[PDB]
C-alpha cells in the first residue's frame, strides 16, 4: 500500500500545472480506462472495508454478537451481513476469508474491522485526490464519472 | 422530546399528506438500525 502511495504521488505530480482538458490529463483518464477492471478492484477493496468498519459498528450488527467474549462465529456473520443487505455473496465470502476466524470459527469482529483501516488511510486519500482532481480538470468523460 | 410520544401511535401522520412516511422510514434505516427496532420505535405491525 505504501508502494501505491508512492507511484500515486508520482501521478499527481504529473498533473502539476495542468490545464482544464490538458492532454496529459487526457491521457491518464485513458491509463485508468485501460486499466478499468483494476482500478475497479482497487475501489472496492476500499470501500468494502470502509463499510465493513460501518457495519460492524452498526448496532443491527451487534444484535448478532451475543457471546460474551465478544466473538461472533463464521455463521452469525454471514447471516449479519445477509441481513444488512450492503455486500454480494462473493463479497461476504471474500470477507470471511479475511476475517481470520480461529479454530473455533469464532470471529474477532473489532480487530476484523480495524485491521486494514490505518494501513490503507494513506493510498486511500491519495487516490482520492487523484480522482477530484482529474475530474475538475477533465469536466466532461463519463469514462471518469 | 416531546415528539418522541407520537412516533408509534396508530395516527401520526393525521394531518399532514404523506401516510407512508413510516414505510418509507422502514426501508431506509431498516437494513442499518434493525427493521424489527424500526417496527417497534414507529409502532408498526410488520406481519399485518
Amino acid at each position: 500500500l505504501d508502494l501505491q502511495k508512492d507511484m500515486v504521488v508520482m501521478l499527481l505530480s504529473l498533473l502539476e500545472g495542468n490545464v482544464v482538458n490538458g492532454m496529459i490529463a487526457r491521457q491518464m483518464v485513458d491509463m485508468l480506462v485501460e486499466s478499468s477492471s483494476n482500478v475497479e478492484m482497487i475501489l472496492k477493496f476500499f470501500d468494502m472495508f470502509l463499510k465493513l468498519k460501518d457495519i460492524v459498528g452498526s448496532e443491527a450488527f451487534q444484535d448478532y454478537v451475543t457471546d460474551p467474549r465478544g466473538l461472533i462465529s463464521k455463521k452469525d456473520f454471514q447471516k449479519a451481513m445477509d441481513s444488512q443487505k450492503q455486500f454480494t455473496g462473493p463479497e461476504i465470502q471474500f470477507l470471511l476469508s479475511c476475517s481470520e476466524a480461529d479454530e473455533n470459527e469464532m470471529i474477532n469482529c473489532e480487530e476484523f474491522a480495524n485491521r486494514f483501516q490505518e494501513p490503507a488511510r494513506d493510498i486511500g486519500f491519495n487516490v482520492a485526490v487523484l480522482l477530484t482532481n482529474l475530474s475538475e480538470h477533465v469536466p466532461h468523460d463519463p469514462r471518469l464519472r | 422530546q416531546w415528539d418522541r410520544l407520537v412516533l408509534n401511535t396508530p395516527s401520526f401522520p393525521s394531518n399532514y399528506w404523506d401516510k407512508f412516511v413510516k414505510r418509507k422510514v422502514l426501508d431506509k434505516h431498516g437494513d442499518i438500525f434493525g427493521r424489527e427496532r424500526i417496527a417497534e420505535l414507529l409502532g408498526m405491525d410488520l406481519a399485518s
